[PDB]
């Protein structure tokens, strides 16, 4: 417990871009929090990158501008950053810094949390087994999304990804709850904000949401902040009260950016295509927070939303995520230029927990067998259609006929999908039987005799 | 009017949750004042003066 | 003396009045004791890198020095339990603080000094003998599956004074003592090893015995020797990580060490979940396989310094175990990361940069942690023959093999098994680009296979050229369709697209695949290439007669006998015995026989 005098500052020795080099602190701490004043009425803050001798660095989180060097004092905490935190954060909406902005009072906090958070320790973390229900067909069906894992959303520019997500969080469940939404943006536009508020709102569940805003009139350097804060709120929410907290991010592709400017500011090492060298490490950091723990209840789950600059996936900022990540839910704009409400492209959509969350007790037996099988169908449909766009229609033959008229019907019933339904798995799994119909028995290669001579009439 | 009349009573019935919800914390805080002031003007007495750790002589 | 922390800046911390210090040497720093290893002078000053989250570190805090280097403590109670990047058990630890976060700055044992372990001294170890280095002088049952043996470290001689009993004993109790010249020496069942000093050896041994995988694709096509090295590049989602997890189950080694760095923790919670339940039978008895296997984790959140110390840790360990008299190998995940760690660190140190802004002795590095593989005959006069095998995998950037990393690599391993993302999009799940893919230990091996499996030689041979044929016409097929072509093309396109759709596939995760004894790959191969000249033969005969048998007959005429050829992969190598499965084969070659004449 901290009972001493802060210490106030006027030695402001230099300054270059976004960061001010002090000199004569009196033994300064890393990572150390600075409030300082503009020779002005308003007052800013910041954080100290390194430490050398007497001298110290700090970087503003709203930018700088007209600072003095002779009239600016800077004050001394003595902390690293951390924040206060209460379960009455829900219902109320912050901007970046958790400033409110939904005109209630400061925060009154039941505890202070340090921002960085900690490792968990492998030992005591259970692996997540359940299966959360979500009402879309080319997620359960052909994918799984489970309680505790941490899938992206890759989509690009322009293209219908918020309603999806406004879908997934609406109507999640669990086959056969809360599910608190944190919801932070980062450098959004306006129409987004309003969009995603909206749809809470006619969800009903606004006594559940907790939220932080920034758009992209916000200062630049904030939003290197901004996700940390609101994950450490839920960490809060699903550790020390055992809730199920649902998470969703808009987009780290501006985090990712806030990132690079940063460092190129700091002239430090690149990599590919102008990152930080080690953006790989503070990517593990923030998408790290997931998964349940032993002893407790509570369940943390990410879905966070990035998008490629364009169609490329080799850019770094998927690639990372990818690697980061235990799968993704891919979105392509073929799809959406044929006006099918869920661009879903499920051939690249890879999912790595189909494993533990499928099979007898949960679903079916046969669940992950029919997918494996539409799987194949698929992509042999993809592949005799490019064979068509060479050859003519005239020398195909009936398995590519039969492949067609699979590829056809599969996007047509399975994928195609209303905004507001709800399927049940079963009726997911009722319609992969009736797509698996169309072929001869003798076709379907990748299911075992014993399933289909109980299943397939 | 069936919706009016809905409205017009569930404004009513949570002003008078709201108005309960207050009047029962002002009738917790009305009891607990002065150990608290006691807490803190102790703790504002207190100096514990010292150097820091990092001193060098 | 004691040091003073001059400056801080992400994981690394120059320090003043450090005038004895020297490279290497471990140091504390920071009120809490953060460990950490030099790495410039510069007069008076020094540079720390530290394996801890640097954060709340004030100037001109002490810092203590100590003589010893890096090192780690080897004896029993090592397997069946989790380490970190240094050597520190987690779950000690986890149990010692009774919370979910490892404390910034917890430093507990290595080892228990509590648990007790029989013990039997040598039957040849006389009072006033010489075994100078090398020689086991006692045993410990530490597991029913696997017994700890404890020889003389090395660099150590002299005439033997005291014998302990046998008996139990607990750590640090005297087990041995050693006289030599007037000098005397206890030395109980735990000793320690600096980690970049190779441990000597009597000589390298050639390799003479295949390493098997339980995968029919690798096996058969690409297969890996006891004691060798390779790599695994490939882009993500390509089943890296599921190869590994197949190998250290099903391999035929005795002890695997799986050092997992810069990964998803959940691949951790797999392995401490999955392993203790499997069981496996040597000896006529049945145990759990983690007694078999100690495992190394460091996950990606952890501090950036401690992954290079895990990868180290990991291969001394390897080592420590392979003088012991076993066979063992080990699964290296993502030596890409500890590239990436070494960036980091010459980042801070305003170091001169190199390709891809990599260190200049990333290939250095590399070469020398791979160089440690290999047979070897050990020290001492009870003779062993151990090995030590590195199955490495490499993860680059944006997919390619154009970056240093991997191509360092290439230059060093011996086997390499390509990965292509489209195979694993195809959910052709064990994607592996036998185009690309080649192995150089063919040559010293076919003496095993004459002496058991004689006829797989000349028959993977005629896949392969199958293979490179199909591959040959492919591109012609697809620039300019069908219908121009002789019904030998058609036939070997035809018979290698089930040789793709079959063989090379392979699903480990249904019960019935998990893994795949030799001789089941054996007979398929067989049965596929006698099936194929056969019918070539046919058509070839038939060639000048009125009446050329075509594709299209062959189908009518065996539609349902290829459909049996294909659903021939159903075989559990439990729950149906071997006879009856090889009978199954040869009743189905003879059907084949039998259809084939008929026409």
């Amino acid at each position: 417990y901290l009972s001493q005098p802060r210490l106030t500052y006027k030695t402001v020795s230099g300054v270059n871009g976004p960061l001010v080099i002090l000199d004569h602190v009196k033994f300064p701490r890393y990572a150390e929090i600075v409030h300082l004043t503009l020779p002005d009425g308003t007052k800013r803050s910041g954080q100290v990158l390194e430490v050398s001798g007497s001298k110290a660095v700090v970087q503003v989180f709203e930018g700088t501008s007209g600072i003095d060097a002779k009239k600016t004092s800077c004050e001394f905490t003595g902390d690293i950053l951390r924040t206060p935190v209460s379960e009455d954060m829900l219902g109320r909406v912050f901007n970046g810094s958790g400033k409110p902005i939904d005109r209630g009072p400061v925060v009154l906090a039941e505890d202070f949390l340090d921002i960085m958070g900690q490792p968990i320790n492998p030992q005591c973390r259970i692996y997540p087994e359940e299966m959360i229900q979500t009402g879309i067909s080319a997620i359960d069906g052909m994918n799984s999304i489970a309680r505790g894992q941490k899938i992206p959303i890759f989509s690009a520019a322009g293209l219908p990804h918020n309603e999806i997500a406004a879908q997934i969080c609406r109507q999640a469940g669990l086959v056969k709850e809360n599910f608190a939404i944190v919801f932070a943006a980062m450098g959004v536009n306006m129409e987004t904000a309003r969009f995603f508020k909206s749809d809470f709102e006619e969800n009903g569940s606004m006594d559940n949401v907790c939220l932080f805003l920034n758009l992209a009139n916000d200062p630049t350097i904030e939003r290197i902040i901004t996700p940390r804060l609101a994950l450490t709120t839920a960490e809060f929410l699903a550790y020390q009260c055992e809730k199920h907290v649902l998470v969703i991010l808009t987009d780290m592709s501006s985090y990712a950016e806030a990132l690079r400017e940063v460092s190129a500011a700091r002239e430090e090492v690149p990599g590919r295509r102008g990152f930080p060298g080690y953006m790989y490490t503070d990517l593990a950091t923030i998408y790290e927070r997931a998964g349940r723990v032993e002893g407790r209840n509570g369940s943390i789950t990410q879905i966070p939303i990035l998008t490629m600059p364009n169609d490329d996936i080799t850019h770094p900022i998927p690639d990372l995520t990818g690697y980061i990540t235990e799968g993704q839910i891919y979105v392509d704009r073929q799809l959406h230029n044929r006006q099918i409400y869920p661009p879903i492209n499920v051939l690249p959509s890879l999912s790595r927990l189909m494993k533990s969350a499928i099979g007898e007790g949960m679903t079916r037996k046969d669940h992950a067998d029919v997918s494996n099988q539409l799987y194949a169908c698929y992509a042999i449909g993809k592949d005799v259609q490019a064979m068509k766009a060479v050859v003519g229609e005239e020398a195909l033959t009936s398995d590519d006929l039969l492949y067609l008229e699979f590829l056809q019907k599969f996007e047509k019933n399975f994928i195609t999908q209303g905004p507001y339904e709800n399927r049940t798995v079963y009726e997911t799994l009722d319609i992969g039987w009736q797509l698996l119909r169309i072929f001869p028995k003798e076709m379907l290669k990748r299911i075992p005799q014993s399933t289909l001579s109980e299943f397939y009439p | 009017q069936a919706a009016m009349g809905s409205q017009g009573n569930l404004s009513a019935e949570v002003e008078q949750a709201t108005r309960r919800q207050v009047q029962g914390m002002q009738s917790s805080q009305q009891r607990n004042r002065e150990r608290v002031l006691a807490q803190l003007l102790g703790m504002v007495c207190e100096v514990r003066p010292q150097v820091h750790p990092n001193y060098r002589v | 003396t004691f040091g003073y922390v001059h400056g801080v800046s992400g994981p690394v911390v120059t320090a003043c009045d450090m005038a004895g210090a020297a490279m290497y040497e471990l140091v504390r720093v920071g009120h809490s004791e953060l460990v950490g290893e030099i790495i410039r002078l510069e007069g008076d000053m020094a540079t720390i890198q530290v394996y801890e989250e640097t954060s709340g570190v004030s100037v001109g805090d002490p810092v203590l020095r100590t003589g010893k280097p890096l090192s780690v403590e080897l004896g029993p109670g090592i397997m069946g339990a989790i380490f970190d990047g240094i050597q520190r058990p987690l779950s000690d630890i986890s149990s010692q603080t009774q919370s979910i976060y490892i404390p910034r700055g917890v430093n507990v044992s290595a080892l228990s000094r509590d648990i007790k372990w029989e013990f039997i001294p040598s039957k040849n170890l006389r009072v006033g003998s010489h075994i100078t280095g090398g020689d086991i002088y006692g045993i410990v049952n530490e597991n029913s599956l696997i017994k700890h043996k404890i020889m003389l470290p090395p660099r150590n001689r002299g005439s033997v004074t005291y014998i302990a009993p046998p008996g139990n004993y607990d750590a640090s109790d005297v087990v041995l003592e050693l006289e030599f010249e007037g000098v005397k020496e206890k030395f109980s069942m735990v000793q320690v090893w600096p980690v970049r000093q190779v441990r000597p050896v009597t000589e390298k041994l050639p390799a003479n015995h295949p390493l098997l995988t339980g995968q029919r694709v690798l096996d058969a096509l690409f297969p890996c020797v006891q004691g060798g090295t390779t790599a695994i590049p490939g882009a993500f989602g390509c089943g890296k990580t599921v190869i590994s997890q197949s190998l250290s189950k099903y391999s035929n080694s005795d002890v695997i060490i799986y050092v997992g760095c810069g990964e998803r923790g959940n691949e951790m919670s797999e392995v401490l979940r999955d392993f203790p339940e499997l069981t496996m039978e040597v000896d006529g008895k049945v145990e759990s396989i983690m007694k078999r296997t100690a495992l190394v984790a460091n996950t990606s959140n952890m501090p950036v310094a401690a992954r290079e110390a895990s990868i180290y840790t990991g291969i001394t360990l390897s080592e420590y175990f392979r003088d012991m008299g076993y066979h063992v190998s080990m699964m290296a995940d993502s030596t890409s990361r500890w590239a990436e760690a070494l960036r980091e660190i010459s980042g801070r140190l305003a170091e001169m940069p190199a390709d891809s802004g990599y260190p200049a002795y990333l290939g250095a590095r590399l070469a020398s942690f791979y160089e440690r593989a290999g047979r070897v005959k050990c020290l001492g006069n009870p003779e062993r023959e151990g090995s030590v095998s590195i199955v490495g995998a490499v993860s680059p950037p944006g997919g390619d093999f154009s970056d240093p990393v991997t191509s360092a690599t290439l230059g060093i391993v011996q086997v390499f098994w390509g990965l292509d993302k489209k195979l694993a999009q195809r959910k052709h799940f064990p994607s592996v680009n036998w185009l690309i893919s080649y192995s150089k230990y063919m040559r010293a091996l076919d003496e095993y296979y004459d002496k058991h499996f004689t006829e797989f030689v000349p028959l993977r041979t005629k896949a392969k050229e199958i293979l490179q044929e199909e591959e040959d016409l492919a591109e012609i097929v697809q620039l300019v369709g069908k219908a121009s072509l002789a019904e030998t093309d058609k036939i070997t396109l035809e018979v290698a697209k089930l040789i793709k759709d079959d063989f090379l596939q392979q699903n480990g995760y249904t019960p019935y695949d998990r893994f795949c004894p030799f001789y089941k790959t054996v007979g398929m191969l067989s049965n596929m290439i006698s099936f194929y000249d056969m019918a070539r033969r046919a058509v070839e005969t038939t060639a000048q007669s009125d009446n050329k048998i075509t594709w299209s007959i062959i189908r009518e005429h065996m539609g349902e006998i290829l459909y049996k050829l294909s659903s021939m992969k159903f075989k559990d190598p439990v729950k149906d015995g071997e006879a009856k499965i090889k009978a199954d084969y040869a009743q189905l070659l003879e059907d084949m026989q039998n259809a084939f004449r008929s026409l």
